[PDB]
């Protein structure tokens, strides 16, 4: 039998054109099949899966120097826990992103600014009404940049490396047939994110108003 | 005025002086200290708020986890059975 | 309108809350002479909840920029705004028959959905003083 | 079998003018 | 200035010194210390 797409067409030959049509159904299936002489089925059956998704989003907000403005664009994932006798947990959290600056504004157009830069986003389990996993991607810190200038506040690279080789020894080591029985699941799944920040001062304009 | 310097730190300073040996104005906005008091100590302090008036200082970190696994793994059942004269292991 | 949660909970506890999600802006102006005010606005938009109107754990919308801001009166600033770039790319494919030149596209499975909302508050802070002080 | 909006038609070939109408509603 | 010296450290020297036998800055954000006091 194989495994990535597993097959062994002994077993279902205790059970061609309907059984192996669906059986062979699976994104990718090789079939060799004899049945005229034998019902002998010799199938390779292999999966490649790939996805990319790259979100980019950039918040701005006006804010008072040394003083906290917030932009936050979301949604409040909630958990109701209605426990009768006096808890009433009608919590909720809004899973937005958002931006809560205090900016400190020093004279060559730079900020030492305390921002809170939180994405998160509402849980399978939540909408699931299970345990709830929201998610959650934040950084909470002061840095000095100035005004003109964008720096990376940070950011994650995430490099996934999977190997899973399924393979009955006798035959995966015959050279023409262990391909023929080494079953091989490779998964590479990397996904990066970075913050970047740039402060404009509006008292560039806020001196003049 | 020191937008790098604490104005505590800038009050620290003066209080020291007058260790050493008196008016203190404090502007929060501005983060501006006005004092009038002897020359000597006005200098000194000044000096002292040169040093303190330093932008915080940012570092990037960046730690790297590297997890590598490799698995082995066999199993061999090894079956001989006839029923015929009841052989079976 | 009002979202609540009403959580009856029998021994001492009525949570019959409520909240409205509507639009709002909630504004303390300091009024400068040159025709100008720094103001603490809360603008708020926020809107009932799916899970809410499912009466399941709601999850209600809110975008809210709470911020103290100057800008004369004549004049217009964006107070906040946010631009959400969406790229996504989903590839299905047999590898054996992706492979091939002529059939991989017809056994490769793509689906690519670029979803991308921004959202910008503007705000113009016009004196009624203008009249106030003539009223 | 396709994906972004499946099809093999093989599994349906074990269960053409009704069958696959309904398959191709979409 | 001291980025290897804890402040309390050198204040506790200090202190002993004052044992042995007077206007200490300390600087927070450098770990500096300034000491106006007798040269020994």
């Amino acid at each position: 039998s194989g495994y990535g797409k597993d097959g062994n067409i002994g077993i279902k030959d205790e059970d061609p054109f309907v059984d192996l049509g669906a059986k062979d159904a699976t994104s990718g299936i090789g079939i060799g099949f004899i049945t005229d002489n034998i019902i002998l089925d010799l199938q390779l059956s292999a999966m490649e899966k790939t996805g990319n998704g790259e979100i980019v989003s950039q918040p701005k907000v006006v804010t008072s120097d040394k003083e906290t403005a917030k932009i936050l664009k979301g949604s409040e994932v909630p958990y109701q826990e209605a426990s009768s006798s006096g808890a009433t947990s009608t919590s909720f959290k809004e899973a937005a992103l958002s931006l809560e600056v205090t900016p400190q504004i020093t004279p060559d157009n730079r900020i030492i600014v305390e921002v809170k830069v939180t994405k998160d986003a509402p849980d399978y389990q939540n909408m699931l009404n299970g345990v709830p996993p929201i998610n959650k991607n934040e950084v909470n810190a002061k840095i000095l940049v100035n005004d003109g200038e964008t720096i990376v506040i940070g950011g994650v690279f995430s490099n996934e490396q999977s190997k899973s080789v399924e393979k009955v020894p006798f035959l995966g080591e015959l050279p023409y047939l262990g391909r023929l029985f080494r079953r091989d699941t490779v998964t590479d799944r990397k996904n990066e994110l970075l913050v970047f920040l740039t402060p404009r001062i509006m008292n560039n304009q806020a001196i003049a108003i | 005025q020191v937008n790098y310097a604490k104005a505590a730190d800038i009050a620290k300073l003066f209080q020291s002086v007058t260790s050493d040996g008196g008016s203190i104005t404090v502007d929060d906005r501005t983060n501006s200290i006005i004092a009038y008091q002897p020359q000597e100590r006005l200098d000194e302090l000044r000096r002292i708020v040169s040093q303190l008036d330093i932008p915080v200082r940012q570092v990037m970190i960046e730690a790297r986890i590297v997890e590598a696994n490799v698995g082995y793994d066999k199993s061999l059942g090894v079956r001989w059975g006839g029923a015929y004269h009841k052989g079976n292991w």
